[PDB]
């Protein structure tokens, strides 16, 4: 009955600097650079982790959907509502 | 040679423009006509071909009453007509409406302005932005011009005498919100920031002034006088010449850590004037006393970093040198310990003049003490939990987001000004 | 109430119903999508089970709602308020809402306001009632993303502490 | 520069803009025939914001009368002020709507409502920058009521962005005028909630309270009422017409005092009221007009605020005064009333100061409140509508002008939604 | 130097015609017995574009006034103004078409028109330059509608290059003056089309409402309707006759109006229309005068233009007025409205402006707008006339007088192919 927050990525083409990361599927992680030239030694902001029910870097929509939705269809169809 | 670009915003600024420009037309003898009857002038009016001269001012609000007082009032023909901006629709104290929608073509006519301004400007030592953090002119408008002029002209010193909200009394609502909007945006644009609180400012006019009924007038008068100070040794020669870009390095030890503390000394009526001494000494020391500080923060809580004090009228050195050194033997003013100078001097012959029908009096010597401090973290700390404690239940959160913000922003916004807290915690620690 | 519910029998119409949407909804160039959705779009399937023996028995009620909100923009690209600003402003007010509930909704406290926006009304069964939530979010990793990432990142994890009921409701 | 268009609603509605518009120009120093007569430039200044400029000098309101019988409206031109509107924004149906709200929002009312909006429309294209539209009118009446939601309705969706402000006049508590009162209030606040970006809640019974108990009049009819209406209605917008040493104009005042958009419901009180007896031994100072101000007796709204808890309460004040003064008195009250203001706002006070008091005002100050006590009015309302609903009565009259019977239970619950979420933030906690 | 043969037909043209004279008479300064009252060099300027001098001081119109029945021209006569036309140039006939088509095209119109042919060339030849001609009629009438449609043909064959300028006064919608306004209405449109170059659409009953709701007027005679028709009339040439900073004759009007040769007809208005009472009260601006003239009601036709969609629409202004003001006002007008405006033009202003304003208003605005909207009036008739015809009704006696039935069969085939075209350029999309 809980809530599944999934994290889906976009995989940009263009190949950015990407700056997330996924250890084990559980946690994403983003550094935001530091600015060198605000306050030298004095910002203390670089890191933000996040723990969710799973993150798919890149994956098909046949994957997406198996990982993100059968089970709420499924109870839709045992009776349960669902909502994606 | 010398000129500075003065900037008025919202409706603060523009009432602390309004005594400002009464006090520098005193101070150089111009008329409000325009015209008067060498070049001291030039830091702050440019003179035309007729003998007329116009200031080098701009007065940029998003609501039509405040301009046009000025419109109507005394100082109808020295203002230039275009250089006075008005709006249609006042911001409504509301950040993302005065930095996100109605602000974009006023501060797009605000920059033009700014620019036939400085091209008139053969030196140009800086710009002086007016405004009140707590405002959606102020807040707003005055981020998104500071964030413009940041881009375009770049390295030029910005000074931004901010008026914050008082700890406990105030008169807005969303005041902590767009305090924290506009606090995130100008800790990154403007060079030196001065803060100012009415609360510290009404305490400096109960118990100096004894003004039982202090009102706007006079707190613009006394922040006039201040900003009068601390450009004196631009307009009239002194020894120990300051200037607009030696506060910047003689001030700001991290870039970061901007936000300054102000105060004026003496602040003493008529009736109690000529009463003391008032030496060098004695002003030092009241200019230093926690109560003279135009900010509801306590100096003794934190460690001062610098402390730039600007001396006006017959002061001389020998007199300064010893009150520096009684202030620095003081066992109640602390230093940190990585600045054992922490002082910049600066003295001007030009004793401050006073505007008749003011409360302020003759006095033949004159302090403007600004001090960079990590006390000042207090009034972020107070903001900071006035802010989260509405976050915490989204109030007024709505409006803003209604003129084109998020709630990444004000999150984004609440980071900040907890960074900025560790960092005034890491420079205080040893 | 008014709304035109569509019964299907094969898998065709329901794609042609769904195409006949995809076609009819409001979409809108902008510089970060070519063709930015600017409505949150909700396709619902009703499911109304009924037995093997069926004969009025354990019937109807249950639900499955779709749902596509509209991007969170900055609005500091788009600018035009030429129905690309006005109605972003809107878009940002709607997701604003939504994450006030969800806050609402984690703290738990009494009322949980749903009437504030159509949003949180359509969804006022969904996010709590008796209805498995599963969200999604959709991230976009690029060097100057981050803020928006960020965002989008928070409001994920502040969703995640919520947890509804899953009742076998039935028609009456 | 920033325009106002006045609309008045049904008969009251009709009386308390006839009043309204009779102390602005006696305020801006207008006569009866247009003409200015004030000898003071502030007066003319500001002048655009509820007048137009005719081909002469003559000043005519910018204003909009609506009524679907033509009594009322005769009345209106009947009255010392009558002549100043204009001859075409008397807008009048044929036949009456008799207290129906159905009446006049669905039958009677569609066929005025084309009329209305061309005036509406004509009246803003004019104006150069708009604020918005203020609609006097009360609620529990068929044409005030009606015509009023679905006029708000089709501005809120002409002009979404402008600035909406609503005077509706609230059924009584204890004293009940119309019988179908419940019917008319319920349907009417289900309306206000969704498209009225600012309402005030006034209740004749709470007047009848203030002027019998601080102006002690003895015969106090319904223009005496409309005055301290019109009073308030002119205070809530003198920072528009006037300079002032902290202006707030209507939708600062708006952002400065609704938390959660739903609450919008604000009781608001004029001072200094002072009866003819006690003027002379009355002082004028601020630390009075506060005190008056936040007194429970002094609220045009039926509710008491001591009951419920101020979410935000927003000060106007007029006259030359010190802010330092204002300042430290709203705060001390804040301190001293803590228990009855919320904890999770730090500050519930929104300061407002002006430049030019009302005529023979050294000073003023109007006050608008918003607190979690209209619970109680909203539950009142409700405790009534839900005993006539339960039985039908007088159902049939509503359900034969062609509006369904869902509707009533809609807009019931929507009225209790209201009523929970002023429970909610009146009794939620910090953290 | 550009002159104009101005022609009265039928009882109501007549009627129109000796209404329009009198008002020219009047804005030139011509008393009725032709010397010149004016005390002003620009009424003299020009008056040879519509009158010629006598021998003496004397001015005589170019007018003709052409009838099958004596009584309405002796009421000219004996009219205000009916002594300034030329004595011979009142051609009539000794027994009237029973408002017959038939018997005002064929049977009684064969005789008459040899005559109104060559009171019409000997004015022609006498003008320097010829402008064209201008007709004004009633649309379903038989004399009327007869004697119009036959000399606008003839008047075609013999100057196919000079302009045509049509006033027809079609009939009314709801209120039908005789039973067979369909019929002759029908006939009329189908040679308006092919013939009338530039033809204006007028509608009693769109008269009727705009003098009781703009002016306000409470037993207005069809004086009032003949004078507004002529003060359009009069407007629509003002440009001709007076100095303009931005001057267009008919021909200039005529070409940006019309952008398919069939569709050239027009409805049309005048402005400011005020009443008494408000006079002093309305402000005579160009905006003002703008947002009267784009109004539906302030239009002169039936249909309204909401329904349709503008094709152009050309505004002649008179008075000291900025330009910059007009064009900007119209653009707004244009943008505000787009939805109305069809889209494969992107400019649909035409603007002119005059120095010259009528007499007694400061300054006014005459409007021509070629909309689809017109399609309904149309449409309308052709469902009169469809009805009749399925029966024969009333068809006799357009059978006895030597007119084939054919032809109402190629009439109204021809209305509901204008009809179609209406609808097509209303419908057609950009690319
Ligand atoms: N020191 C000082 N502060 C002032 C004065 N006038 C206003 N303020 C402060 O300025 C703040 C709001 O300023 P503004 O933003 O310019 O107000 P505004 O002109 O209505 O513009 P918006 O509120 O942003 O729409 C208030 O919170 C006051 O505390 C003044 O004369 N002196
Ligand atoms: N303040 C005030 N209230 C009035 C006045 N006249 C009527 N009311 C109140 O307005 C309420 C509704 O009446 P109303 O809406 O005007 O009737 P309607 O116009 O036919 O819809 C009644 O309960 C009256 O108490 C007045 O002159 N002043
Ligand atoms: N404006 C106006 N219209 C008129 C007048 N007299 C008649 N009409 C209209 O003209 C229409 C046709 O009449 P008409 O053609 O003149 O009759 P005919 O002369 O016998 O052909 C009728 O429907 C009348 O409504 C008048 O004096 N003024």
């Amino acid at each position: 009955q809980a809530v599944k927050v999934f994290v889906r990525t976009r995989p940009t083409a263009t190949s950015g600097s990407g700056l997330k990361l996924g250890p084990d599927g559980q946690s994403v992680s983003v550094n935001v650079p530091k600015d060198l030239s605000a306050g030298p030694v004095n910002n203390q902001q670089e890191q933000f982790s996040f723990k969710f029910d799973g993150v798919l870097e890149n994956v098909s929509q046949e994957a997406a959907y198996t990982t993100l939705a059968h089970e709420v269809v499924d109870s839709l169809m045992a009776g349960y509502n669902g909502t994606i | 040679m010398r000129e500075v670009i003065s900037i008025h915003i919202g409706q603060a600024g523009i009432q602390v423009g309004n005594a400002c420009w009464e006090l520098y037309c005193l101070e150089h003898g111009i008329q409000p006509d325009g015209q008067m009857p060498d070049d001291a002038f030039n830091t702050f009016f440019s003179e035309t071909g007729a003998g007329k001269h116009v200031p080098r001012c701009i007065f940029l609000d998003l609501e039509p009453t405040v301009v046009d007082e000025v419109r109507t009032g005394t100082y109808r023909q020295l203002f230039h007509p275009e250089q006075l901006i008005s709006g249609k629709e006042d911001a409504a104290n509301n950040f993302a409406r005065g930095h996100y929608t109605i602000g974009k073509e006023i501060v797009d006519l605000a920059l033009d302005r700014i620019r036939k301004l400085a091209d008139n400007c053969t030196g140009l030592q800086g710009f002086l932005v007016f405004n009140a953090v707590g405002g959606g002119t102020g807040s707003g408008l005055g981020s998104l011009l500071l964030e413009r002029l940041s881009v375009d002209y770049g390295k030029k010193s910005k000074l931004g005498f901010t008026v914050y909200p008082s700890p406990q009394v105030s008169t807005a609502v969303v005041e902590p919100y767009n305090s924290v909007l506009s606090t995130h945006s100008l800790l990154e644009h403007t060079d030196v920031a001065v803060m100012l609180d009415n609360e510290a400012i009404y305490d400096i006019c109960r118990r100096s002034l004894d003004i039982e009924r202090p009102t706007y007038t006079n707190l613009n008068r006394l922040i006039a006088q201040v900003i009068s100070s601390l450009t004196a040794s631009l307009r009239f020669d002194g020894a120990l010449n300051v200037d607009i870009t030696e506060f910047q390095t003689n001030l700001v030890p991290y870039p970061r850590i901007h936000f300054m503390l102000s105060s004026y000394a003496p602040i003493i009526s008529a009736e109690k004037a000529y009463h003391e001494q008032l030496s060098v000494a004695e002003i030092t020391n009241a200019a230093f006393e926690p109560a003279s500080m135009m900010v509801k923060c306590d100096p003794r809580h934190g460690k001062y970093m610098a402390c730039c004090l600007m001396y006006r009228g017959d002061v001389v050195p020998k007199d300064v040198n010893a009150s520096v050194a009684t202030i620095k033997t003081k066992r109640t003013i602390q230093f940190v310990d990585w600045c054992p100078t922490g002082f910049k001097c600066g003295i001007n012959y030009q004793p401050p003049t006073v505007v008749p029908g003011g409360d302020l009096a003759k006095v033949q010597r004159a302090v403007c003490m600004i001090s960079n401090s990590t006390a000042i973290g207090e009034i972020f700390s107070r903001l900071d939990h006035k802010f989260d404690l509405m976050y915490a239940k989204r109030a007024f959160v709505h409006w803003y987001v209604g003129e084109g913000m998020e709630e990444g922003e004000f999150s984004e916004a609440r980071e900040d000004l907890a960074a900025l807290e560790k960092d005034f915690e890491e420079v205080g620690a040893e | 109430r008014g709304l035109t519910l569509v019964p299907v029998r094969s898998e065709e119409e329901a794609l042609a119903q769904f195409f006949l949407g995809e076609q009819g909804r409001t979409t809108a160039g902008h510089v970060l999508n070519a063709e930015s959705s600017r409505s949150h779009t909700v396709f619902t399937i009703h499911v109304e089970m009924r037995t093997s023996d069926a004969a009025s028995e354990r019937a109807v009620l249950s639900k499955l709602n779709l749902v596509d909100l509209a991007g969170s923009e900055r609005t500091k690209k788009t600018g035009v308020t030429g129905q690309t600003l006005k109605e972003a402003q809107f878009i940002n007010r709607s997701l604003s809402f939504l994450e006030q509930t969800v806050n609402a909704l984690s703290r738990k406290d009494t009322y949980v306001p749903f009437r504030q926006t159509k949003l949180t009304a359509v969804l006022r069964d969904a996010l709590g009632g008796n209805c498995k939530t599963v969200m999604v979010a959709n991230i976009w990793a690029e060097p100057s993303h981050n803020e928006e990432t960020l965002s989008t990142l928070r409001f994920a994890s502040r969703v995640r502490t919520l947890t509804t009921d899953l009742a076998l409701n039935e028609s009456n | 520069m920033r325009e106002i268009v006045h609309i008045q609603g049904g008969q009251c509605g009709n009386q308390i803009g006839a009043k309204f518009w009779e102390v602005v120009s006696d305020e801006h120093g207008i006569d009866p025939t247009g003409t200015y007569h004030g000898d003071s430039d502030l007066q003319l200044e500001r002048i655009n914001v509820y007048f137009n400029e005719a081909t002469g000098g003559r000043y005519v309101p910018r204003a909009i009368l609506m009524d679907l019988e033509p009594g009322t409206m005769d009345s209106v031109r009947s009255g010392p002020y009558g002549q100043i509107f204009r001859p075409d924004n008397f807008v009048f149906g044929q036949t009456g709507a008799g207290n129906n709200w159905a009446k006049g929002h669905y039958t009677e009312g569609a066929e005025l409502i084309d009329s209305v909006l061309d005036v509406v429309r004509k009246e803003a294209e004019s104006c150069d920058c708009l604020q918005g539209f203020q609609v006097c009118h009360s609620l529990g009446g068929g044409t005030g009521s009606g015509m009023g939601t679905l006029l708000i309705s089709k501005i809120r969706e002409e002009y979404p962005d402008r600035m909406m402000l609503t005077f509706s006049v609230v059924p009584s508590p204890k004293v009940s005028d119309t019988v179908v009162e419940p019917y008319n209030a319920t349907l009417s606040v289900h309306q206000l909630v969704e498209n009225a970006d600012e309402c005030m809640v006034l209740d004749n019974e709470a007047l009848y309270d203030i002027c019998f108990r601080t102006l002690k009049l003895t015969t106090p009819t319904f223009g005496d009422l409309n005055h301290l209406i019109s009073a308030v209605m002119s205070g809530i917008t003198c920072c528009l017409r006037f300079p002032g040493q902290l202006n707030a104009d209507l939708r600062k005042l708006a952002v400065n005092l609704i938390p959660f958009p739903r609450l919008h419901f604000f009781m608001v009180g004029f001072t200094p009221l002072t009866s003819r007896g006690s003027q002379q031994y009355r002082a004028l100072t601020v630390p009075e007009l506060t005190q008056q101000m936040w007194d429970a007796k002094n609220m045009m709204c039926a509710a008491d605020p001591r009951h419920g808890r101020y979410l935000t309460a927003s000060a106007l004040f007029r006259g030359r005064m010190s802010t330092k003064e204002v300042d430290e008195q709203m705060l001390n009250v804040q301190n001293k009333n803590s228990s009855y203001f919320v904890e999770w706002i730090p500050n519930n006070v929104k300061s407002s100061v002006c430049d030019i008091p009302p005529k023979g005002l050294k000073m003023s100050a109007t006050f608008i409140g918003n607190s979690t006590a209209i619970q109680e009015m909203f539950k009142r309302v409700s405790e009534q509508f839900t005993a006539m609903f339960r039985r039908k009565a007088f159902l049939h009259w509503y359900t034969g002008e062609g509006m369904d019977e869902m509707e009533f239970t809609e807009a019931e619950s929507n009225m209790n939604d209201l009523v929970s979420e002023y429970q909610q933030y009146q009794d939620a906690s910090a953290e």
